[PDB]
């Protein structure tokens, strides 16, 4: 048997997409430099005699 | 010291997509058939042809 075809398919097609997306992010940003600043609590004494 | 400043990121991501899709198609087909035929028997011979 010798069986000749030919075919043509013809198509369309539409879309729709809703894509809803929620992002969360964090950062922490540092200079080795100046890494801490300092702060001291201090008192002055006088044990002399006389006043300063 | 070595005056260079540096930095770290996390960040987390999540993402939802609801997707649709449609379609339609529409095919034609053509085709073409080919025979012979040739039939043996004790005294019976035949022989055919087909398209």
């Amino acid at each position: 048997g010798f069986s000749n075809s030919n075919s043509s398919t013809v198509a369309i097609d539409h879309s729709l997409s809703l894509a809803g997306e929620r992002t969360w992010a964090e950062t922490m940003g540092l200079n080795t430099a100046d890494t801490a600043r300092l702060n001291a609590n201090i008192r002055y004494v006088n044990t002399g005699t006389a006043p300063i | 010291s070595k005056n260079e400043d540096q930095s770290t990121q996390n960040t987390d991501s999540q993402t939802r997509t609801i997707s649709k899709n449609t379609s339609t198609s529409r095919t034609h087909t053509s085709e073409v058939h080919g025979n012979a035929e040739v039939h043996a028997s004790f005294f019976d011979i035949g022989g055919s042809v087909s398209a």
